[PDB]
Parts: structure tokens; C-alpha cells; sequence
């Protein structure tokens, strides 16, 4: 499924992801893309910062939502 | 040219009956000059271009409608108002429907350069 | 009621209008507040471009809702 | 400080059920030093911090709910998923209401500076 990762700086990242994938994977496919570390990311969705270890389905993200990505 | 671009047909719920539109049909996504990205379904045998929508990204969510025992259904969505346009995928294979309705929702929510 | 204007590169502007009030109206509003005259500005809402004479109501524009605005 | 602030309970829905939470409550909106927005709420008698939401443009929609006959029910709406977070008005006048509830969307869909 296709997500979209909107940043400060405000150019959107389009990925393709699986709802079975974790947080960590997806911060690694944003590393893979974008060169940015994950321990550098916090990705935030519906309010609250994602953790490491759930899923995309987990917190309800589906085909085309938006990840708000935040550098620490 | 054409960002993206599929054979579909358009559709009317009236209230409780299905009403589809025969006619052969070409969904697509334009960028003018302007950088403005549009919307767009045109008659295949006319030519007449009868929708034109400029859309700007959060405006849009392009799906498949699971209700429609086809399952070929799709509505274009805004997802403030209630504004619902409906589309039948006329497209002679079914292998590209997902990704055709991916690279609308790219293009609309996301356009790339 | 409260409306939002977003700009294609620049900021997003808050604006306290009526229901009645004509797209023309909005416009000089935008010029009020931003300096933009109304003959340089598209606005857009839901997909289509408004047309001066008709109102906020007419195209179901409604509180905290977000208009496009395009400089021509 | 902050941004905005009013006094308001909380309140579910178990379904059919209302559920009014009676506790003495505050609704803020925070911007910290990343220049994030935070949606929060507080118990005023406790002091601790409940809800602490980070908010960006276009998540969100704070609106009166109309089907409430007390016409003090307003209802933190994202927009994307079914997450829904209701408050009752617990300010002492009522001719703030509709302004607060405008406060909270301009520091949520477009805050200053
Ligand atoms: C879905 C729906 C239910 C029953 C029948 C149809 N019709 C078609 O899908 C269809 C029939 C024939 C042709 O070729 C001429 C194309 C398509 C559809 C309902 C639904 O649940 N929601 C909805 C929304 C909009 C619609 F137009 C129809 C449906
Ligand atoms: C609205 C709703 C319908 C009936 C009754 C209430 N209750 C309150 O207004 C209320 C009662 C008591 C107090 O303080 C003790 C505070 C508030 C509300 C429904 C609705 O239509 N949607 C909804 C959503 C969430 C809710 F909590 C209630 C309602």
C-alpha cells in the first residue's frame, strides 16, 4: 500500500509500504530513500508518536494516509 | 501529455438505484504550465473533456468502492464536503485497477519534481 | 465563520467571513488583509474555480473550511 | 503559556450509552520549542496532563456537536481515521463557546508565527 510522509521543511515523501510492516521498517525505508537515520525520525500519526516495535495496521494506517515525519 | 492515465466509464447513485453511464471514457491527470494538477475524464469517442478538476493535495482520496459487487467501482472523494464523483474501470485487463488507483492518489496528494 | 486560504508557495492566511458573502467580497477581504488585488487571484474550492458573483453558501463553503488560492 | 485555553470536562459514547466524565478540566493548546501544537487536556483540580495530542494542518477539525440538546459538546475530529475526542463546556458564561472553538482551529490548521 502507498503512504505519504509529510515533513517540516514541507516536500511529502510518497512509499510503498505493508500494513505488516513495523515502524522500524518504515523509518528504514525512509533511510533507504531520503538518507535519513532512523534514530533521527519520529514519525507521528492521529496525534501521537509511533512506536519502533507495532505496525502500520496496528495504529489504523491504511492505503494513501499521511505519516507526519519530525527530525530529532 | 498524460501523468496518468486509464479507460473508465462514469456512474450516478440516484438515491437507491445504479445508474452507469455507457459511454467509453479516459480517466487522467494533467500539470499545466501553471504547475496545477487537474483532474479529468473525457468522452473517448468525442473527445469532449466533461470533467475538470483542479486539485490540490488533502483534497482527494481515490478508492475502490467495495460495496459494487463489480469490483471495479472507484469514487473520487473530497474529503471536506460530500463532493463524490464514481467511475467504472473500462480498462480490458484488471491487473493495473490497484496500481492505476495508486498513481491517481500519487499525482493528486503528492506530484513528484 | 472562519475560513483558511492556502497559497501555493506561501503561507496560509485565517479569515472571519459570512456565509453570504461573494467570492468577490472574500477577494477583497484577501486584499485587505494581504495586500493581493482581487484581479490577480483564483480561488478554488472542491476542484472548481468561484466565480465572483456567488457565495461561500452557494458552493457549500462552510466554518473552518480550506480555500486554494492561485495567483494568475 | 498558553495558546489557548478554556475550561471543559470530558465525555464517551460506550455506543448507545453518554458517558460524561464529571471531573473539573482544561483544554489548551501548547506550542513547545520543536515548534510543535499540542492539543491537551488537563484535570484542573490534579494538575495532570491526560490528553497531549501533536496536531499538524489538516488532521483536525474542532467542531460543536448539534445532536447534544446542552449545546456545550464539542468534538476533536481527525479527519483521515474515526478518532474522536469529545468535551462539555465547563466555562462559568457561554459567550466565548463559538470563539474558543475558532481559537482552536486556527492554532491547529494554522498557527501563527
Ligand atoms: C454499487 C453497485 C451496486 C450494484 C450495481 C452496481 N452497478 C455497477 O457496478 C455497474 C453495472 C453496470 C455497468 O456497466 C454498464 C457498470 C457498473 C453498483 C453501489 C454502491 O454500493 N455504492 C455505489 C456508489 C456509486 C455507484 F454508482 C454505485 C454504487
Ligand atoms: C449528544 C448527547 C445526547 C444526549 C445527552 C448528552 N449528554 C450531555 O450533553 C451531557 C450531560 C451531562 C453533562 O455533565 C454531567 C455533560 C454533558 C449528549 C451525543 C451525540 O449526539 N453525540 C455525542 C458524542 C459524544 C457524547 F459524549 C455525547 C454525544
Amino acid at each position: 500500500m502507498q503512504i505519504f510522509v509529510k515533513t517540516l521543511t514541507g516536500k511529502t515523501i510518497t512509499l510503498e509500504v505493508e500494513p505488516s510492516d513495523t515502524i522500524e521498517n518504515v523509518k528504514a525505508k525512509i533511510q533507504d530513500k531520503e538518507g535519513i537515520p532512523p534514530d533521527q525520525q519520529r514519525l507521528i500519526f492521529a496525534g501521537k508518536q509511533l512506536e519502533d516495535g507495532r505496525t502500520l495496521s496496528d495504529y489504523n494506517i491504511q492505503k494513501e494516509s499521511t505519516l507526519h515525519l519530525v527530525l530529532r | 501529455k498524460y501523468l496518468v492515465e486509464f479507460r473508465a466509464g462514469k456512474m450516478s447513485l440516484k438515491g437507491t438505484t445504479v445508474t452507469p453511464d455507457k459511454r467509453k471514457g479516459l480517466v487522467y491527470i494533467q500539470q499545466t504550465d501553471d504547475s496545477l494538477i487537474h483532474f479529468c475524464w473525457k468522452d473517448r469517442t468525442s473527445g469532449n473533456v466533461e470533467d475538470d478538476l483542479i486539485i490540490f493535495p488533502d483534497d482527494c482520496e481515490f478508492k475502490r468502492v467495495p460495496q459494487c459487487p463489480s469490483g471495479r467501482v472507484y469514487v473520487l472523494k473530497f474529503k471536506a464536503g460530500s463532493k463524490r464523483l464514481f467511475f467504472w474501470m473500462q480498462e480490458p485487463k484488471t491487473d493495473q485497477d490497484e496500481e492505476h488507483c495508486r498513481k491517481v492518489n500519487e499525482y493528486l496528494n503528492n506530484p513528484p519534481m
